[PDB]
């Protein structure tokens, strides 16, 4: 079956000093917010309270996730990721405004959830 | 709340409301229930629960600050900075039919340090 | 007084070595008054009182133990293959100088022949740290199963939940045979609503009730054989008390699956107060096989976020 | 009706380790409502209302002050 290989690196470190990766499974692409809600990984952080989110429409920058090596199978920004978050390191997307695409999809996108409240920089490779 | 708070005002409001017009009255009581709802929501989001900002699930600088030394002491490192792309978790895990496992992507999750502005003074009384 | 020898050799500012009723024992005290009663030469922790409230009595007892029986109560680490490997009480300290007053560490050391089990108990201001590391020396790959079983007492019996093992599949699996048990694996799976073999069920609740006998291991190590994403279960959960308003969190490092053990109604036959839970991560449903000479690192951290 | 509002806010925001309610009922609150499909429109409409100020702020900044 077509299984996209999310990694979902958590924001905080382990107390040992290594990151903890969870490697979620869910099929295809419908919304990244629905995948992170369904497969039980921590999207919102402190905004995970019930009325602390816009329930998927994009009117709040609360589902933001740093995505690295995520130029392969992803939709472009819907002028809401371009507007809610503006002065960012440009690898940050809204899970309720991004989508990893079609159900026939294989890929190794790795997503750092909660780019707010983190301490690592990921040392991104310079494109082009 | 009648004994130790203010209730008799709203009691007189709804008492003067229900003998006036039936349209305005039950929606006023419904908004009173909503008012109790959001005010208790405000009180719970402010005072009841963990802090949501110094919470060790959330803040990475907090996890870097509490753990001044690791869990092994003098093992696994002299400390490690520049933790690399440990997708395989150093388990030498081989790949089945998939898109990619390794590539020309060499990105090390270089985390921040410890033992610097370590205190993070908790919110004391004014 | 062998603990006096450890005191004038390795004793430090927050480290107090104690020897009463010819039992070596150490008490770790970091700056915020956090008490940690580690029984020496046993790799077994009795008591743990970190500052939860903001009083002078902010310290609260976390681990369950009775007053007299030090072998029956508290978190003890256990290593099997399939017999008990570390039952020899030859545990000795290796180094202590870790940090001044804020964070402490007592690392013990033994030797089971091919396995050099040195064992770290650290005291941070918010967390107990329990760290196992073995090291092969002989020419034999050992197929060992580590185990760190903790016993967290709850003030009220109605207040029991783990808050966060939803979504991942669990299997009712009887625990490891520890010398520091509270319930045997024969009675841990007796008179429940999970069946005795490794039946599989998906947890569909964000918090689980620990009222019944139903005891299980969370995670899918049969999925681990595929070495795909394989749905790695979360390394954290918020165990709660609800009798008084505090909670705790357990973080594993190096382990894969996490066991909980609910005593159900059978807590009356040993103790009478402070209903507990037999919780900890193991490498049991798929064991670990290191090498003919390498080392393996597996750590467990119980933390509080109240302070 | 006020204590009903207290109770609805209490089961949603007061965490499990400090709430005074029985954990069977507290478990059944999420067990009855783990779908977030008939909640995914209600929470959306209430949050968009409180965030866009009933759209009256946007309408006044669109056809009252920008009209001027
Ligand atoms: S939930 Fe409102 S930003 Fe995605």
């Amino acid at each position: 079956p077509p299984a996209v290989d999310f990694a979902f690196v958590h924001s905080v470190l382990l107390p040992d000093g290594t990151p903890d990766v969870h490697w979620r499974r869910a099929n295809g692409g419908q919304k990244l917010r629905d995948i992170m809600l369904d497969s039980n990984i921590e999207l919102y952080g402190p905004y995970s309270k019930p009325l602390s989110n816009c329930a998927g429409v994009g009117t709040c920058a609360t589902c933001m996730v740093e995505i690295v090596n995520g130029k392969e199978l992803l939709n472009p920004r819907t002028d809401i990721e371009k507007e809610k978050l503006k002065r960012k390191p440009k690898n940050w997307r809204l899970a309720c405004q991004t989508n990893v695409g079609n159900p026939d999809s294989t890929g190794l996108v790795v997503i750092q959830q909660l780019p707010e409240w983190k301490a690592h920089e990921w040392n991104i490779p310079k494109n082009i | 709340i009648p004994p130790l708070a203010c209730f008799w005002s709203k009691d007189e409001i709804l008492n003067d409301s229900l003998l006036f017009s039936p349209i305005f009255a039950i929606i006023a009581c419904s908004t009173a229930g909503l008012t109790a709802f959001y005010m208790f929501r405000i009180y719970l989001l402010t005072f009841e629960g963990h802090l949501n900002t110094y919470f060790l699930n959330y803040s990475g600088k907090k996890s870097g600050s509490f753990y001044s030394l690791s869990l092994w002491g003098k093992e696994e490192e002299k400390k490690l900075t520049m933790n690399n792309t440990k997708r395989a978790s150093f388990f030498c895990n081989k790949t089945y039919k998939i898109s990619n496992n390794v590539r020309n992507q060499i990105f090390i999750t270089v985390e921040n340090f410890g033992l610097n502005t370590r205190t993070f003074y908790y919110p004391h009384e004014s | 007084i062998n603990t006096e020898k450890l005191e004038d050799k390795f004793g430090r500012k927050g480290i107090k070595f104690s020897e009463s009723n010819n039992i070596p024992m150490v008490e770790l005290k970091v700056r915020n008054g956090s008490s940690l009663k580690l029984s020496l030469s046993d790799a077994h922790v009795l008591s743990y009182k970190p500052k939860v409230y903001w009083k002078d009595e902010g310290f609260e007892e976390v681990l369950y133990t009775v007053d007299g029986d030090e072998s029956r109560g508290g978190v003890g680490v256990v290593i099997v293959n399939g017999s008990s490997v570390i039952s020899g009480c030859d545990w000795s300290v290796k180094d202590t100088d870790s940090d001044a007053i804020d964070a402490l560490q007592i690392e013990l050391s033994c030797t089971a022949g091919v396995l050099d089990i040195t064992y770290i108990v650290s005291l941070y201001p918010v967390s107990m740290a329990t760290a196992l590391v073995v090291k092969n020396n002989g020419r034999k790959p050992v197929t060992l199963k580590p185990g760190i079983m903790s016993y967290l007492r709850f003030k009220k019996r109605s207040g029991a939940g783990i808050q966060g093992l939803k979504g991942c599949s669990y299997c009712p699996n009887p625990p490891l045979s520890s010398p520091f048990e509270l319930l045997s694996p024969s009675e841990a799976m007796k008179a429940e609503e999970g069946e005795k073999p490794g039946i599989w069920a998906v947890e569909d609740s964000v918090i689980t009730l620990l009222e019944k006998k139903m005891s299980r291991i969370y995670g899918a190590p049969p999925a681990e054989r595929l070495k795909a994403v394989y749905n790695t279960p979360p390394s954290k959960f918020e165990t709660i008390d609800q009798g008084r308003g505090l909670f705790f969190r357990m973080i594993r490092i190096g382990f894969e699956e996490m066991y909980v053990g609910s005593p159900g109604s059978m807590w009356d036959k040993y103790g009478k107060q402070h209903y507990f839970v037999c919780t900890g991560p193991t490498s049991m449903l798929v064991p670990v096989d290191v090498a003919s000479g390498e080392t393996w690192r597996g750590a467990m951290v119980i933390e509080h976020d109240n302070l | 009706i006020a204590f009903f509002g207290i109770f609805i806010a209490y089961c949603l925001y007061k965490p499990f380790y400090s709430s005074l309610l029985n954990l069977t009922l507290l478990n059944s609150f999420q067990k009855w409502n783990s779908k977030r499909i008939h909640w995914e429109k209600l929470i959306n409409f209430v949050y968009n209302w409180s965030y866009n100020r009933g759209y009256i702020d946007s309408f006044f900044k669109t056809s009252l002050i920008e009209s001027i």
